[PDB]
């Protein structure tokens, strides 16, 4: 059991079959409007018909939009690809600024490829006779390969020791999932900046030739983009052409601050750090405000999930200290109080334990008052 | 004088996942219950 | 499967199966005297009960259910120090399989 996972209390979205959003379901209790908004988004992803749409998330810091994106990614499973990215990851020194947002739309889209291959399980003898438990067959061998099984696609030695049954020629169906940016890197690097005429022209045509008939299967992905309110205006310029395309998969944006100044012009202000030409092209989703009853409920659910059973007085103290200063402080008061209970020998956590831990550790507003 | 020794063994997690995957030729079901010979527990050597 | 397992321990063994030729079986059976670094000998249920085998073999360990009446009775007749070890799975269906096998062996011995 790997205890490190931060936002953990998620089984899914908790949406019922009748479209109603159940409150006490799947751990994430609350945010009914966000779940009813994402119930259309998950159908848009599952239908695989319309693509190239932007969903912007907004609200106070700490509403659980990362847990909502994780709930969407766990509803989709391992079949639909999910590519997370923040706004600071696109910046580099040797890699240009317009290279990461170009390659995100290629790493998001996946392709299922089923290939039939052969394996020669010959033992010992350029003419190499492959000896099996059925018979010996000679094959014309290339002058390139000089130095048990081999690799016959387009040379593993040994494998046994007596001084490996089976036929000479075999077949097997390998079923894999390859992203388009892996295809681009393999094109660039035989046995980084992608030139446009290959990345858009030839790769799409050969993927159409694979889909062209039966073989592969195209699966779109989900691109999660956080820290959009501090992104450069040139990345916004490339993003305007990225949304104006038919080959782009679904992208979910996340904004944090209320109003900002766009990096690149450094004079004009804008709500949520996004100019009007890009803010017109997104789907605005707004989160709600927390209540102390749901606050105590989600702290109790997180504590019962991780490892800790808490009595009523310490739950009231956690609810009060979350109402006053910080919810994440009430999240972080769980494990040192459990450690203090393990040192003192108590099986549970009383009011005195969380009182002493709140006396030791400080807050953010309390540090601002000092 | 000779005697017999009875030693009982236990199962594992992947085997119980396989037993859950069965009920999810009756002679082929009896071979996997001893050792997983039909299915492949190995991520086998596949040329990419 | 057993040849895929037992060759990664630093030991060398042989084969006694039902697919080799008769002269190959004779050439293998003439080469079991004074073996070097060999402690395990592999037989079978149908091609292993052909006739005269090695007399110095001990520590009989069984692996699977034979699904046939009067199978280990021949092993007890050939062995009679030899300790008998069997693989029994817990909380499975194979307990009733071993009970039915013991009932078939008792009905074969009492016949």
């Amino acid at each position: 059991t790997q205890r490190i996972a931060s936002h953990s209390h998620v089984k899914g979205l908790g949406l019922d079959e009748s479209g109603l959003a159940k409150q006490a379901a799947s751990g994430l209790v609350g945010q009914e409007n966000a779940r009813e908004a994402c119930g259309v988004i998950v159908e848009l992803i599952k239908s695989k018909k319309m693509a190239g749409r932007a969903v912007l998330l907004a609200g106070p810091p700490g509403t659980g939009k990362t847990a909502l994106a994780l709930a969407i990614a766990q509803e989709l499973g391992s079949k639909v690809p999910f590519c997370p990215m923040v706004g600071s990851e696109v910046y580099s020194t040797e890699i240009k600024k317009t290279e990461v947002l170009m390659e995100n739309f290629r790493r998001a889209i996946g392709l299922r490829i089923k290939e039939t291959k052969e394996v020669y399980e010959g033992e010992v003898t350029v003419i190499i006779g492959l000896k099996t438990a059925k018979g010996t067959k000679q094959l014309k061998l290339d002058p390139s390969i000089f130095e048990d099984v081999i690799y016959i696609e387009a040379v593993k030695r040994q494998g046994r020791c007596d001084t490996p049954k089976g036929d000479v020629h075999k077949k097997k169906e390998i079923i894999q999932d390859v992203t388009l940016h892996d295809l681009d890197v393999a094109n660039a690097r035989p046995q980084k900046t992608e030139i446009t005429d290959k990345l858009r022209g030839e790769i799409n045509k050969v993927v159409n030739k694979y889909i062209d008939q039966g073989i592969a299967e195209l699966v779109p992905g989900v691109l999660f983009v956080d820290e959009v309110h501090m992104l450069d205006i040139e990345c916004f310029t490339y993003l305007h052409r990225a949304l104006e395309s038919s080959i782009a998969p679904i992208v979910i944006f996340a904004s944090n601050r209320g109003n900002c100044v766009i990096r690149g012009t450094e004079d004009i202000t804008s709500p949520h750090g996004i100019p009007l030409d890009l803010l017109d092209r997104v789907m605005i989703i707004r989160t709600m405000l927390y209540t102390p009853q749901e606050m105590k409920q989600i702290i109790k659910i997180r504590a019962q999930t991780e490892g800790i059973n808490i009595s009523e007085e310490a739950l009231n103290h956690l609810g009060e200290i979350g109402t006053k200063t910080t919810l994440r402080y009430s999240v972080q008061l769980l494990t040192p109080a459990n450690l203090l209970a393990k040192i003192n020998g108590k099986d549970s956590i009383e009011k005195e334990h969380v009182e002493e831990i709140s006396e030791l550790f400080y807050d953010a507003k309390s540090s601002a008052k000092i | 004088k000779k005697y017999e020794h009875v030693i009982r063994c236990r199962l594992s997690k992947r085997q119980r996942c396989l037993y859950d995957d069965f009920m999810a030729i009756l002679m082929q079901l009896r071979k996997v219950c001893n050792h997983p010979n039909l299915f492949d527990p190995r991520p086998v050597t596949s040329p990419f | 499967v057993l040849e895929q397992f037992l060759t990664y321990h630093g030991h060398l063994y042989l084969r006694l199966d039902g697919s080799t030729r008769v002269e190959q079986r004779q050439a293998l059976m003439e080469r079991f005297n004074a073996d070097k670094r060999i402690f395990c000998f592999i037989l079978s249920t149908r091609s292993g009960g052909v006739g005269v085998n090695l007399t110095g073999a001990d520590t009989v360990v069984f692996y699977d259910s034979d699904w046939n009446p009067t199978m280990d009775a021949q092993a007890q007749d050939r062995c009679h120090d030899v300790h008998i070890y069997r693989l029994i799975s817990e909380r499975t269906v194979e307990e009733n399989i071993l009970k039915k096998a013991n009932q078939k062996r008792m009905l074969g011995d009492m016949a």
